[PDB]
């Protein structure tokens, strides 16, 4: 409500904007020349956070919060030009101005259309943009929606390439420890169609880098932890964490091999199509991964004897490996 | 024993991670269930309250008049002897009530007035030996205050203050930290400055003895301070324990020491074993200060009692500007002394003769009612202290 100092600034550049109101009629063509030439030249001032409090923003925040209540609605007519810049003011008074509990009656208005190309706008800033208030949203709505009326149109399946975009460059965008950030959002929604959800997020991400993905399985072990009270998420929880540790990624498989356990260690369809897949891997931590899961052991030799050539030795590697080198070696 | 505060100080999201979410929401449906779960079993059994019906019982078991008594021995559990008010002792029973698990042989219990037992024991007061020895905090003199001695810095924060703050450096390398730290120069150098350094940014109970104190009047009553010293350390947690002058235990002669010499000793041989015995250790760390390292038995610094030798060399002339700047830092001066002059009055200068001169200066500003000191004052100054 009061400057000081730098007064000036403030006073002359303002009259324009506040004139918007008394400008709509008999200057048809003097708003539109204004608007294109201040675009290029407001970003310079704004990626710089050399003042701890923004003069600018505060001005408008009074009048915007009832002003665009009733004035979005007032239209309801889709124009090309119109819409890029109506958008441009919805996002900067968000985190602000809107309360928390405020989400429940905004389906309608970020839904119908989008911020244009607001990622690169998304990608300078790091966590405080929009990161924050997107997820939260659909945590409630959506969840409601799939109580009774699952059946919807097809706006439900259009966010489904929304969620693939963002992984795709959160995970680069620092490199720092807020690359385990990503997995919050997704778990939320989705809840019963998760397999789904996942399988594109990971198709992406994996190939863009190869060692960076090893980190993200850390989070899915403490995940399972808090699971579910009803019997319903015991076994689709578990089959995600396959395929992203497949020849998609690195060739160690030492991890892979111990994720198949979690299904209850269904041996009968998790690996037994799985030892020969390699054919190379006898000297590696293969034998050894195998060590640790005494719950199929006694069918291993039904299938691996009947082979006689998979293995140089088939016979004797078997009778050494039970307690031969187990008590004669420590003794 | 158990923290009424940090139930779960896991701050390792530390950020929006869901994880924090998950284990909060855990305790809110236990919580519930416990609610209905305990109201509900005390309306059809109301035979003990827990809140007024549990303690009201036991007050009545227990005596109006508490006595107050002294353990002296832990017969078979549920029986113990407590040695009587004044002089008896009582072959008593010991009720239930009492956690049984503070009953040290010798604290404290408390007794019924008639039919005696063990009804509680009491928290022992704080004996006066440790708050003799108990420093709250450096007053003044940080640790960029001390100025000059910048090499012999680096030894006692890398023994007394760097595996407190830092351990992984004696973690990873599978080296425990140098025991103790000796410090010996000329009468006047910081030692005791270094010494009360590091009592400012530590987080361990600092405590300091003098040589002088160790020396007592009764026979016996020698190496058994020295037990009580090392006693309250350990009872402190981690503990830097500071002894000054100790060329104060051989070095100066007493009346009052009953025995001479010989009494003497004892008491360090008292002080070797409590250094390094074959008793366990735990985080205790010795520093020892002295000005004449060469009169002192060569076992107490022997390497493993006391690991490092650090020698404080008088000042050094670059070094003694420095130390009029810092002692002079808050004074009006009248831009008419100039320090360099000064730093070359004696030909060695401890550093505690600089601080002298530059408090001596005041009080001869004082006398003028002058808060600007001139050339003559420190001149006179120069003159009063370091010459008669
Ligand atoms: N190198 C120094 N740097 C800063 N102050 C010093 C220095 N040497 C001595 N002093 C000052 O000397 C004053 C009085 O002597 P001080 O307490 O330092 O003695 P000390 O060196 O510990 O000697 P001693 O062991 O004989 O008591 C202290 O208040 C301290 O500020
Ligand atoms: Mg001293």
């Amino acid at each position: 409500m009061e400057e000081g100092g730098r007064d000036k600034a403030p006073v002359q550049p303002q009259q324009s904007p506040a004139a918007a109101p008394g400008g709509t009629d008999e200057k048809p063509s003097g708003k539109e020349r204004r608007d294109a030439g201040d675009k290029d030249k407001e970003q310079e001032l704004s990626e710089e956070d050399k003042q701890l409090q923004d003069e600018l923003e505060m001005l408008v925040e009074r009048l915007g919060e009832k002003d665009t209540s009733l004035y979005r609605p007032a239209l309801e007519e889709l124009r090309r030009q119109i819409r890029s810049s109506t958008t441009s003011m919805t996002s900067v008074p968000k985190p602000l101005k809107f309360l928390r509990p405020h989400y429940g009656k905004l389906k309608e208005i970020y839904e119908n259309m989008a911020p244009g190309e607001n990622k690169r706008f998304a990608a300078d800033i790091i966590s405080v943009l929009a990161m924050t208030m997107s997820g939260e949203r659909e945590c409630l709505k959506y969840r409601l929606v799939g109580s009774q009326e699952e059946l919807a149109s097809w706006g439900h399946e259009y966010v489904r390439h929304l969620a693939g975009e963002v992984a795709k460059e959160w995970q680069e965008l620092d490199d720092a420890e807020k690359v385990q950030r990503e997995p919050l959002l997704t778990l939320v929604k989705e809840i019963v169609p998760y397999n789904m959800a996942h399988n594109a997020e990971h198709e992406a991400c994996d190939l863009l880098m190869e060692i960076e993905q090893v980190d993200m399985l850390e989070k899915d072990i403490d995940e399972n932890a808090y699971a579910k009270v009803c019997l319903y998420l015991t076994s689709c929880v578990n089959y995600v964490p396959e395929p992203e540790n497949s020849a998609l990624l690195r060739c160690a498989l030492g991890v892979f091999r111990k994720f198949s356990r979690f299904p209850e260690a269904l041996r009968l369809a998790l690996m037994l199509n799985d030892m020969e897949l390699v054919e190379d891997i006898f000297t590696s931590c293969k034998d050894v991964v195998v060590q640790k899961q005494m719950a199929f052991m006694l069918g291993r030799h039904g299938v691996f004897l009947e082979l006689s050539e998979d293995v140089e030795e088939y016979e004797d590697l078997t009778e050494i490996m039970s307690n031969v080198q187990l008590n004669s070696n420590f003794l | 024993g158990p923290d009424a505060a940090s139930k779960l100080p896991l701050v390792t999201p530390h950020t929006q991670c869901r994880l924090k979410l998950l284990k909060l929401e855990r305790i809110k449906d236990y919580l519930l269930m416990e609610e209905e779960f305990i109201r509900n079993q005390e309306q059809m059994k109301p035979l003990e309250e827990k809140q007024e019906e549990e303690r009201s019982k036991v007050d009545d078991l227990r005596g109006t008049p508490m006595s107050v008594g002294t353990l002296e021995e832990i017969i078979d559990d549920n029986h113990a002897i407590v040695s009587t008010s004044v002089g008896s002792e009582h072959y008593v029973s010991i009720l239930s009530f009492v956690d049984k698990d503070l009953l040290e042989p010798g604290c404290s219990v408390l007794l019924n007035h008639k039919v005696h037992a063990v009804i509680g024991v009491l928290m022992d007061d704080t004996d006066p030996l440790v708050t003799v020895m108990k420093v709250e905090k450096a007053p003044q003199e940080t640790y960029a205050d001390i100025g000059g001695l910048d090499n012999q810095i680096q030894e006692i924060k890398e023994s007394v203050e760097l595996p407190l703050t830092h351990p992984e450096y004696y973690e990873e390398m599978g080296i425990k930290p140098p025991k103790g730290v000796i410090l010996y120069g000329p009468p006047g150098t910081g030692k005791t400055l270094l010494a009360k350094a590091v009592a400012n940014q530590t987080s361990a109970t600092f405590l300091r003895v003098v040589g002088s104190e160790l020396i007592q009047k009764y026979l016996g009553d020698g190496p058994k301070l020295v037990r009580e010293l090392f006693r309250v350390a350990e009872e402190h947690a981690p503990s830097i324990v500071f002894i000054d002058e100790i060329d104060a235990i051989g070095t100066k002669r007493y009346d009052s020491n009953s025995g001479g010499e010989r009494e003497i000793q004892r008491t360090m041989l008292e002080l070797l074993n409590q250094l390094d015995g074959f008793d366990s250790r735990g985080d205790v760390k010795v520093i020892m200060a002295t000005n004449r390292i060469e009169t002192l038995d060569p076992a107490l610094i022997r390497p493993g009692r006391i690991d490092r030798k650090i020698e404080f060399p008088l000042p050094d002339e670059k070094t003694k500007k420095r130390i009029f700047q810092i002692h002079t830092s808050r004074m009006t001066l009248a831009d008419d002394v100039t320090l360099d002059d000064l730093i070359m009055a004696k030909d060695d200068l401890s550093g505690a003769d600089i601080k002298a001169i530059c408090t001596e200066a005041g009080l001869m500003a004082l006398r003028e009612r002058r808060m600007k000191v001139t050339n003559e004052d420190f001149k006179k100054s120069k003159e009063n202290v370091l010459y008669k």
